[PDB]
Order: structure tokens, then C-alpha cells, then sequence
RNA sequence: AGAGGGCGUGAAACCGUUAAGAGGUAAACGGGUGGGGUCCGCGCAGUCCGCCCGGAGGAUUCAACCCGGCGGCGGGUCCGGCCGUGUCGGCGGCCCGGCGGAUCUUUCCCGCGCGGGGGACCGUCCCCCGACCGGCGACCGGCCGCCGCCGGGCGCAUUUCCA
RNA sequence: ACCCACCCGACCCGUCUUGAAACACGGACCAAGGAGUCUAACACGUGCGCGAGUCGGGGGCUCGCACGAAAGCCGCCGUGG
RNA sequence: GGAGCGUCGGGCCCAUACCCGGCCGUCGCCGGCAGUCGAGAGUGGACGGGAGCGGCGGGGGCGGCGCGCGCGCGCGCCCGCCCCCGGAGCCCCGCGGACGCUACGCCGCGACGAGUAGGAGGGCCGCUGCGGUGAGCCUUGAAGCCUAGGGCGCGGGCCCGGG
């Protein structure tokens, strides 16, 4: 007899995609090779991230990716993106960038396009770098999702901010008994 | 002189009987078939000394050897002849079953077909 | 009882409200059945438009 | 797909996966929201801070579109119209701006969010902020109040 | 291309037959019948296939074009090799390696020649080694 | 191109095998140093007690720096304290032991698990049997037998440890780098002690196994080694 | 009728018999052997096949080679032409290229300041040839090399078949 | 795998229970039947499509529906959510 | 004259505990393999002039960074070469690459494996009906039923023989 807690001898990590779409599955195939093969982190972290769901990598704004590339030196570079390229509108002019993406949105797509811009796919990256070699490695903000505004210490719990789960804001739709000092008490 | 298979290794067994099913032999109702006992006092579910085995994964059957028959071979149900033509590339690893259902004028059919590509047949001496 | 945060939420379904479901197993028929009467009255009404005054 | 569902799993096991010291009995709490005061109590006021109790006036007749109001941010003002007038302008050479009608568009009021392109404009629209209309002047425009 | 309609096939095409713990396929030009990648008729832009001859004498070999696959009618390109056991298989064994085609393939392409030509075994020879038919 | 490669390839295979056999002569070199270091440590020992009992008085030697640890208890119904120490030394199944090196502080956590253990003070010769017989290494935590020097240097090398031999040396002198030689030393697993206990769930010093039996601890890993 | 008028199939409980085996700790059960039965696989030597080789017998045409024909592959000279990506030149399709636009013009036209249609303009989609480059499985034609098949040649120290 | 013998082991299941071989209940035997469903609402997770949008209903245009009470399309494409 | 009691020896007995080995599963390994040298790895390769037995004349270190299977070498004859795998013959091969590669595949190393209530995963487990699909099966006998017949699977179960 041994002691060890079995407990959390599993570790929970995603091994493949639980997606059953074949072109993001062949990328798998081409990343996990890359990944064993070179020394590259990059293809690992992208490897890594081709197994994500879809909440778990967030959509890139255009104005998002600008800006991150605007940053001062990585100047004549890709920036890549497991999720999506989408537009922003409260953007106007559009640098010519090099981006990769599992998807760009049709307008995103033509703002980067008439600006000189040029779209890779990702087996068209590991042929122009298989090392991941002159690239900005981006990600979507995570915590964007409306979601985690209800994520936390619980609302009527002093000191939380957090959107209580509620049918419809109003008047009278929760604000009483506990959020007025008149009525009752508040946290 | 019969199809001797590719490789004829001992295999070996770690249990022959069946496992049955607690309290199978006391009632007509009750069948072999293995079920787990859940019940809360339950000397068979909690491993007493002298009681009716559980099977586990530990009882498995080695990898080489697993649906290894007698003979060595792998069965693969055939059901006419087309469907023979596919072991053409293994038969010294597996033989040809041929279906229950099948008449007995086309089990004949794949019979002698499976006797020129050398496959060995697992019931042919049979329906006549 | 509630378990731990969700809406605390009131559905109507106190009354014998199964008694009044009312499916719409019709609508295709329905559809149908204004589209020929539809085309009919046109026919009725030979020159004049199909839409009304 | 019943098929994928959990109580296929459970088949042979007893309790259901409702246990067997406490069972799965009709209704144990009580129906529904009952006990928001008392013995449902803690729940209740640790994830719905002021279910209980009255609150501001009453407004018998209430007509929501007496009300309607769509706002718009000057962040995304320029959506509105099409590039070539936001290009034929940065261009022209005669300063001359070209309208916006946000209620056309279906916005009554110009809100203030956001930067605005140095590029003149002559917005209407029914309403504006303060901030909206000092941006749009900063800009070289004009807001212009419409009924 | 080749990998991505194996991707919409590995598991539903009809000539696949699961069943008893194995796998096959029966799709033509599948030397060994597996449900491999390697090893798929249809799949691939360079393609052998070893079958027998109708005759009942001999073997045929099995090439596919490159020229124009989505004109199947011309793309498979047949050629019967009636000969001498060992020659047959040197026939096929240049045919694959000395034309640089499908080089992955060959070896399996010869067993299965081979076997074929074994398949023309004789049956009345087999018939008498069985049974020894002495003495009643 | 071809025969320049050739000759370039097989100066690489030479100077390979060059490089095996210096390295090799290293190791047969820094044994029969540790065979002489040991000799000497031994008389030196004798040396002096022979010239104290020459005089009137006492030679006091060493108190012992190091200490193997064998945990001769189950693992059911343990104390958390104990059971925290007994997890800090490595012992978790019963009879798996270490060596252990001894000060204020180590001796003490032998203190609070003295009825789960038996331990004390290894011979030159039960360093070797110890990890001669049993000697495996933690090599990418996979507890794999050392069957080869490349193995011990592969871990070890950086500290000057290139052998089993070394090992021996740093395990059996508690040099600076035990900790590192030590720990790379999967806890050993030992079979039952052959021709029984005298009682296990009492003290040395009172008849039974447990505690601290000092020279003694040797007896015991003969029959379980 | 081993379908006989509540009759297709005809399970189990339960009963009758026939055969076999057992029998003072109620029976039944798990593990482990033994004995007996039932069938099943044999063998009237199972010495199991397959390569290659050496020898010994017997038998057909070759392979190796050229020659003629067919088909296939691969190649570069991209040689010649079709093919299409990125770029530049034609402002050439632009009215013989259409849609879209809160871009413009009511110098226009038609219908009643508005609607429809022209006409500018911008965005987008198509012709002409030249140049550079990815010469890309997107194809043809010749030439080359190689492969395979058929038929010609080769009659036997060869190449097959068989024992 | 059928029967028999022998050595060792071996209390009857289900259940409520801190505790069941219990002098705790249910159970003579066999067959068939027999219990976590569907709708609605919410939340989180996951998969797909599109993305500062998205949406499809409801309605309409296309057929006598064999398959269709489907499928397709809509300045309704967005009244509206 | 213990088979009693108190003190102590040797010796032997056996748990699912410990050790070694087998086999099954789970977990872990930034695990390996889409076809390459390489085992404390501590380089490889142009290419130009100047030359050659020269070399890089550094620690009782006991040594890793430098040395004795060659660097230049045997052949063509002091000068030239030091040549190509469609052929070095191979323990490593960078020219092309499994018998192996259903990449949801295949392979290797370690570790571990009680379980009610409860949770999750996988079931080429099982039932009935629908779209597809098996040039499936079936009066030369389907379903069901029965079977001291033959087997497979840890098991849910399954497949064959006979009736
Ligand atoms: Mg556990
Ligand atoms: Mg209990
Ligand atoms: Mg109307
Ligand atoms: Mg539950
Ligand atoms: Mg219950
Ligand atoms: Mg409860
Ligand atoms: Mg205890
Ligand atoms: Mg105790
Ligand atoms: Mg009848
Ligand atoms: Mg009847
Ligand atoms: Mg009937
Ligand atoms: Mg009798
Ligand atoms: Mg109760
Ligand atoms: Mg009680
Ligand atoms: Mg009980
Ligand atoms: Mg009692
Ligand atoms: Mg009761
Ligand atoms: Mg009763
Ligand atoms: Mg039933
Ligand atoms: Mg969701
Ligand atoms: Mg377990
Ligand atoms: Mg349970």
C-alpha cells in the first residue's frame, strides 16, 4: 500500500480538437507535426490553441490589431490569430498588414485587402515560417463574453460588482431590500 | 494438412469459466449473464472470501492473442463470396466464417473459392 | 428551491393551460388554402388588380 | 437524442442518481419561490440583492414609444453614410462637409463617445450631449437641431 | 486534394466493411484491402491496382493516368501480364519502381500478384493431398 | 564529394571513440582514489582511538553525518504529522528507505516518525549493495534502473558526479552536492527483512525494530537488501 | 396433421416417462483437481508447409538482344503553343462590361418640387499585347531517357513447366 | 460446457439503517407488462454559421405535394427581438 | 519432566502487505513516428591565398577542450587525382523511403489499480423505427424456438454446428 492521492493524478488539458470539421483537423495535422519536429514554441502555442473552443479564443477587432501593431518595432511582421478577423467600424484608416486567421469577416476582409494588406491561411504561414519566425502572436480579449459580468463574489456580497442574473432591468426588477439603505440594508 | 496460420503462439488464459450471475443458480428468473451486484450489503459486490467472482479488467486477454482462436486465426464472418476476396492479402492471419443464414448451394460457392486463395474456412464440413 | 444564482423566475403555467395548446399543424394548409382563394378572387375580379383598391 | 441522455446510463443502478439517504421526493423546498422570506431566505438575498419591497413612483398608463430615443456615438457616426462622402470631403478643396441626417438613420439622439476624423460635418438630429456637440465643433462642423 | 476527401471517407464510404474486431475495404485498386490511407484506389492522384485476368490465366496491372482524373473513363489505364510466375512479378516490380510510381506501394503489389497467381494453385492438386483415400 | 564525407564521417566515429576511452580511464582513475580516500578514512579512524588508549584518555569520533531510514510501518491509520514527515522523507510505501543526512533539524523529523521507522547509520559496504542492487535513478520522473554511467552523468555530470562510483562517494561522505545526488536516487525499494522481525510496533533499545539501532542498521539491510 | 376444427410458431414455470449419474449432516454455490459421460477434431505417420540452392530425371518457348508497333511514366530546353497567379503597360472592355452608391448634374429626355430613364463620377467586375515572376498536377505538341504489352526476329551451355 | 467425487472456502437476496444471516419488513414459481418523460423558461459548457451585427418568425412569391404538409426565394431581410 | 505461569533462545508456518517476473487496464511523459544518425554531444560546410609532418607543444589533473583507425592517401607518376550510391553495399546513409502510417493510426518508457451516495468517459454491448449504404442474406429455408455440439470476448454480449 502507497500514499498518494489519486486526486488529481488526470490531468484536463485538451489533446486534439473536439471539433469534427476536417480542414481545421488537417491544420492539426500539419501543427502537430511542426510542433514535434521543430523547436518552435510558436507552432506549439498555436498547436495548443487549434484545440480551444470557440469561447475560448475570441474574435481579434481590426482596430484591436492596429493598435498591437502599431507598437513600436514589430514593423514588417505577421500577426497571427487563431480566431477571427473582424471589423471594426469606429476605425478608419487601415495600415497595410500581414495577418493570419482560421477566419476573417468579409469586410475585415476587404478594409485589410484595399489597404495592401495581404491574408494567409494557416498552412500558407507554416510555408512562409514553419518556425514561427517574425510573427506577433495576438489573442482576443477572453473575459469579453457578457458571461463573466456574472462571474464572482456574488452580488449582495459587499464589495462585489457582479450583474446579478435578473429578468428584465427596471424600476422594479430588484433594487429594494438590499440595495437601497432606506430599505433595509445595502452591500 | 490443413492452413496452417502465419504464427501459432501459446496463448494463454487467465480465466476459462464464466463469470455468472449472483444468485443465478437459485432462481429460474434470474439468467447467467453477468450483472454487477449493486446492492448495499451485497457479499459478491463487496469481494468476500468464497463467493461468486466480479470481472474486472484485470482478467484481460493479452493483446498478440486476443480473438486468437484454437487454430490461430481471427474469424471474419463472411457472408458470400465478394466478401472472401478481402482476406486474399491476410488468410495465414485470419479464416473465413461463413453465415448462418446462408443456403446451402452458395456456401458451397465460397467454399471452393476460399480453397484456391487458400483461406481457411471455419465451417465448411456443414450444411451439405 | 433555488440552488445558487439564476433567475428567479416566474413561468405561467398554473392553469390547465394544456387543455388550450393550440398547435399549428394547420399553417401549411392554411398557406395553401389563402394562396388558391387568394388567386381565385383574382381570377374573380378579371382587370382590375389583384391587391384591392 | 435520448440516445446521449444520462438516464440511459443509470438504467440497473437503484436511486437514480438521487441517492438513497434522501430520495427524490415531490417537492421538498416548497413550489417554486416560495420561502424568498423565510427558509429560502439565504439564497435569495446573496443572488438577488432587493427582490423585496417597493420602490419609486408608480406611472399607470406607461407607453414605451413616447419614450423612444436611439442613440448614436460619434465613434461610429461616419457608419452612417457612405465612404464616398466621407472620402469625396478630405478632398473637394472647397470645405464644404456633408450633412449627416442621424434621424434618417434611426437614432434620435448624438451621444459624445469616441474620436471624431478631422473632417467637418453637419449633423442633425433631434437631440445632442454636451460632449457631442463640442467634439463635432472641434471637428469644423456644425450640430443642427431638427423636430 | 488526396487527404482531404480521406477525411470525408475514413468511415462512411461504401466499400468499407467493419464487422468482427477487423476492418477492410473494397474499393478496386486497393492492394491488401485495407482502409488505410495509404493503401485507397480512389483517393490518390497516382493509383495501382493488381487484379486477375478474366481470362482465369494470368494477371492484370492496374495504373491510373494523372493525365485527367474527373474523366474516369480514361483515367485507369489496364495491362494483362500472362507469364512465367517470376517474370509477372519483375513485369510489375519495374512497372512501379523504374517509373518512380507509387513507390510506397510495390512490394505489397508483388505479394499480391503473387497470391493471385497462386489463386490459378490447382484445385484437383489440393483435392488429393487432403484425403489419403487408402484402404477405404 | 563522396570519399572527402567518408573520411570526415569516420574521424567523427574516431574521435568518439577517443573521447569513450578518456573518459572511461577517468572513471577506473577516480575509483581507485575513492578506493584509497576510504582506506584512509578507516585507519585514521583506528590511528587516533589506538593513541588516545595510549595516553589516558579518549578519542570521541565523529558523530555520523549520514543515516539510512527504512520506514518499517503501514500506511493505514497514520497520524497527519507523521504521515507530512514520512512524505518528506520519501518513505511512503513500507519498507522503502533513503539516506538521509543528519543535523539539528533532519534528526528531528526523525524524532516525530521514530515508531514508523527503523534507521541508522550505513556501512561503506550497504551504500554499495544499496545502490548496486537497487540504485535508480529519477530521469525525467521515470524511475529507471541505473544500468549505465550515461545516465548518472546525464543528471549528475553538472556537479562532477560522472559514475556510480561517484555517487557511492557523494552519498557515503555527504559532499556538497548529497542533496542532488540524493535526491536522483529513487527511493529504494527493499523486500521484507528475511528471517523476521523481533516486533515491529516497538523500540530497538525494548526489544522490537523501530527508532534509531545505530550500527545495527546494517544487520537489517543485509537481510532486505 | 411432429398443421386434426380454440388446429401457425409453441418458450418458461410445472408434470409424465426414457437414459445416465449420485444420495445419512436441507439443498445450492466459489476455488482447485480427479473420475465418468456426451459430442467435436483426429491419425489407420501429422511428421506441417514455403523460399533459395546442389544433384538426378522429364517437358514447353524464352527470357538477355536487337527490329517493328502500341501504351504509360518522368524530364528539362519551358523549345513551340494552350493554361492561370502576383505585378507593371495599354485607359484598352469603360458607350461594343454590368451592378452598387445618401458621389454629382434637374445644361439632358420622359412622366407628373418628386418618380422613371439617360448623362457624368467613384467602387467593383473584362479585352489587347509585351515584360518579369510563382512554371503552379492546368494542359497539349515534339524530343529525350526509362518502363510495360503485342508481334517480329533469336532454337537452346539459354529461359521456363513438372516430378 | 453435463454428471459425480473429494479438500478448502462459503449464512438470503432486495431495502431503510450508526448496525441486517437476523427473532426488521417485501419475495411460493414462471411468462409478458412495468418507473426520470415531454413542453415551456432560465443558466453554464460544448459544436457549427455569420459577426457590430445577427435572426426568422409571422406573411408572401414558386404546384395538382407522389416523395412536400418538404425544398427554394423575398427593397418583406427586417416591422420586430 | 506441560499442551500451565514468568523470563529467554535458535528453527520453522502464511495475508490480497514487501521483493522479482508475467499479463490486463488507467495516468503521466512539452514522449516517439508524415521518414533520418545518433547516445555525458560538446557543430557541419563553402571558398580563397599561403604551405606541411604539420598539427592548438594549456592541470599528479587524475579529467570533461581536443587526441592516436590516418589529416596525405593509395593509385595514376617531384606533378595529377582525393572521382558518380540508378550503385557506398550498407549500424547510417541528409539521392528515396516501413512489413508500420484506419495519424481518432501505430510505437516506446515510467508510475499506479478498495469503493456506498454521487459524478464523468468509453461500449465493433443490447432493443424497436427512419435516411443512406452493403450488385447483403432468404423456399437449395427468414424470424423465433430448442440444444451433455464448436468458439470468441474482462463483460454487456456475440458468432458458428445440429434440430
Ligand atoms: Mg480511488
Ligand atoms: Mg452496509
Ligand atoms: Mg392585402
Ligand atoms: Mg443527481
Ligand atoms: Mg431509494
Ligand atoms: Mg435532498
Ligand atoms: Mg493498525
Ligand atoms: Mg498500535
Ligand atoms: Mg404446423
Ligand atoms: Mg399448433
Ligand atoms: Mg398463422
Ligand atoms: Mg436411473
Ligand atoms: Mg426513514
Ligand atoms: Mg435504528
Ligand atoms: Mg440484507
Ligand atoms: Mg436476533
Ligand atoms: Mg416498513
Ligand atoms: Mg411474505
Ligand atoms: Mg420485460
Ligand atoms: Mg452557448
Ligand atoms: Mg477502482
Ligand atoms: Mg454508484
Amino acid at each position: 500500500g502507497v500514499d498518494i492521492r489519486h486526486n488529481k493524478d488526470r490531468k484536463v488539458r485538451r489533446k486534439e480538437p473536439k471539433s469534427q470539421d476536417i480542414y481545421l483537423r488537417l491544420l492539426v495535422k500539419l501543427y502537430r507535426f511542426l510542433a514535434r519536429r521543430t523547436n518552435s514554441t510558436f507552432n506549439q502555442v498555436v498547436l495548443k490553441r487549434l484545440f480551444m473552443s470557440r469561447t475560448n479564443r475570441p474574435p481579434l477587432s481590426l482596430s484591436r490589431m492596429i493598435r498591437k501593431m502599431k507598437l513600436p518595432g514589430r514593423e514588417g511582421k505577421t500577426a497571427v490569430v487563431v480566431g477571427t478577423i473582424t471589423d471594426d467600424v469606429r476605425v478608419q484608416e487601415v495600415p497595410k498588414l500581414k495577418v493570419c486567421a482560421l477566419r476573417v469577416s468579409s469586410r475585415a476582409r476587404s478594409r485589410i485587402l484595399k489597404a495592401g494588406g495581404k491574408i494567409l491561411t494557416f498552412d500558407q504561414l507554416a510555408l512562409d515560417s514553419p518556425k514561427g519566425c517574425g510573427t506577433v502572436l495576438l489573442s482576443g480579449p477572453r473575459k469579453g463574453r457578457e458571461v463573466y459580468r456574472h462571474f464572482g463574489k456574488a452580488p449582495g456580497t459587499p464589495h462585489s460588482h457582479t450583474k446579478p442574473y435578473v429578468r428584465s432591468k427596471g424600476r422594479k426588477f430588484e433594487r429594494a431590500r438590499g440595495r437601497r439603505a432606506s430599505r433595509g440594508y445595502k452591500n | 494438412a490443413a492452413l496452417r496460420p502465419l504464427v501459432k503462439p501459446k496463448i494463454v488464459k487467465k480465466r476459462t469459466k464464466k463469470f455468472i450471475r449472483h444468485q443465478s443458480d437459485r432462481y429460474v428468473k434470474i439468467k447467467r449473464n453477468w450483472r454487477k451486484p449493486r446492492g448495499i450489503d451485497n457479499r459478491v459486490r463487496r469481494r468476500f472470501k468464497g463467493q461468486i467472482l466480479m470481472p474486472n479488467i484485470g482478467y484481460g486477454s493479452n493483446k498478440k492473442t486476443k480473438h486468437m482462436l484454437p487454430s490461430g486465426f481471427r474469424k471474419f464472418l463472411v457472408h458470400n463470396v465478394k466478401e472472401l476476396e478481402v482476406l486474399l492479402m491476410c488468410n495465414k492471419s485470419y479464416c473465413a466464417e461463413i453465415a448462418h443464414n446462408v443456403s446451402s448451394k452458395n456456401r458451397k460457392a465460397i467454399v471452393e473459392r476460399a480453397a484456391q486463395l487458400a483461406i481457411r474456412v471455419t465451417n465448411p464440413n456443414a450444411r451439405l | 428551491a433555488p440552488s445558487r444564482n439564476g433567475m428567479i423566475l416566474k413561468p405561467h403555467f398554473h392553469k390547465d393551460w394544456q387543455r388550450r395548446v393550440a398547435t399549428w399543424f394547420n399553417q401549411p394548409a392554411r398557406k395553401i388554402r389563402r394562396r388558391k382563394a387568394r388567386q381565385a378572387r383574382a381570377r374573380r375580379i378579371a382587370p382590375r388588380p389583384a391587391s384591392g383598391p | 437524442p435520448s440516445r446521449l441522455r444520462k438516464t440511459r446510463k443509470l438504467r440497473g443502478h437503484v436511486s437514480h442518481g438521487h441517492g438513497r439517504i434522501g430520495k427524490h421526493r415531490k417537492h421538498p423546498g416548497g413550489r417554486g419561490n416560495a420561502g424568498g422570506m423565510h427558509h429560502h431566505r439565504i439564497n435569495f438575498d446573496k443572488y438577488h440583492p432587493g427582490y423585496f419591497g417597493k420602490v419609486g413612483m408608480r406611472h399607470y398608463h406607461l407607453k414605451r414609444n413616447q419614450s423612444f430615443c436611439p442613440t448614436v456615438n460619434l465613434d461610429k457616426l461616419w457608419t452612417l453614410v457612405s465612404e464616398q462622402t466621407r472620402v469625396n470631403a478630405a478632398k473637394n478643396k472647397t470645405g464644404a462637409a456633408p450633412i449627416i441626417d442621424v434621424v434618417r438613420s434611426g437614432y434620435y439622439k448624438v451621444l459624445g463617445k469616441g474620436k471624431l476624423p478631422k473632417q467637418p460635418v453637419i449633423v442633425k438630429a433631434k437631440f445632442f450631449s454636451r460632449r457631442a456637440e463640442e467634439k463635432i465643433k472641434g471637428v469644423g462642423g456644425a450640430c443642427v437641431l431638427v423636430a | 486534394s488526396a487527404h482531404l476527401q480521406w477525411m470525408v471517407v475514413r468511415n462512411c464510404s461504401s466499400f468499407l466493411i467493419k464487422r468482427n474486431k477487423q476492418t477492410y475495404s473494397t474499393e478496386p485498386n486497393n492492394l491488401k484491402a485495407r482502409n488505410s490511407f495509404r493503401y485507397n484506389g480512389l483517393i490518390h492522384r497516382k493509383t495501382v491496382g493488381v487484379e486477375p485476368a478474366a481470362d482465369g490465366k494470368g494477371v492484370v496491372v492496374v495504373m491510373k493516368r494523372r493525365s485527367g482524373q474527373r474523366k474516369p473513363a480514361t483515367s485507369y489505364v489496364r495491362t494483362t501480364i500472362n507469364k512465367n510466375a517470376r517474370a509477372t512479378l519483375s513485369s510489375i516490380r519495374h512497372m512501379i519502381r523504374k517509373n518512380k510510381y507509387h513507390p510506397d506501394l510495390r512490394m505489397a503489389a508483388i505479394r499480391r500478384a503473387s497470391a493471385i497467381l497462386r489463386s490459378q494453385k490447382p484445385v484437383m492438386v489440393k483435392r488429393k493431398r487432403t484425403r489419403p483415400t487408402k484402404s477405404s | 564529394n563522396f570519399a572527402e564525407l567518408k573520411i570526415k564521417r569516420l574521424r567523427k566515429k574516431f574521435a568518439q571513440k577517443m573521447l569513450r576511452k578518456a573518459r572511461r580511464k577517468l572513471i577506473y582513475e577516480k575509483a581507485k582514489h575513492y578506493h584509497k580516500e576510504y582506506r584512509q578514512m578507516y585507519r585514521t579512524e583506528i590511528r587516533m582511538a589506538r593513541m588516545a588508549r595510549k595516553a589516558g584518555n579518549f578519542y570521541v569520533p565523529a558523530e555520523p553525518k549520514l543515516a539510512f531510514v527504512i520506514r518499517i510501518r503501514g500506511i493505514n491509520g497514520v497520524s497527519p504529522k507523521v504521515r507530512k514527515v514520512l512524505q518528506l522523507l520519501r518513505l511512503r510505501q513500507i519498507f522503502n528507505g533513503t539516506f538521509v543526512k543528519l543535523n539539528k533539524a533532519s534528526i528531528n523529523m526523525l524524532r516525530i516518525v521514530e515508531p514508523y521507522i527503523a534507521w541508522g547509520y550505513p556501512n561503506l559496504k550497504s551504500v554499495n549493495e544499496l545502490i548496486y542492487k537497487r540504485g535508480y535513478g529519477k530521469i525525467n520522473k521515470k524511475r529507471i534502473a541505473l544500468t549505465d554511467n550515461a545516465l548518472i552523468a546525464r543528471s549528475l555530470g553538472k556537479y562532477g558526479i560522472i559514475c556510480m562510483e561517484d555517487l557511492i562517494h557523494e552519498i557515503y561522505t555527504v559532499g556538497k552536492r548529497f542533496k542532488e545526488a540524493n535526491n536522483f536516487l529513487w527511493p529504494f525499494k527493499l523486500s521484507s527483512p528475511r528471517g523476521g522481525m523481533k516486533k515491529k510496533t516497538t523500540h530497538f533499545v525494548e526489544g522490537e525494530d523501530a527508532g534509531n539501532r545505530e550500527d545495527q542498521i546494517n544487520r537489517l539491510i543485509r537481510r532486505m537488501n
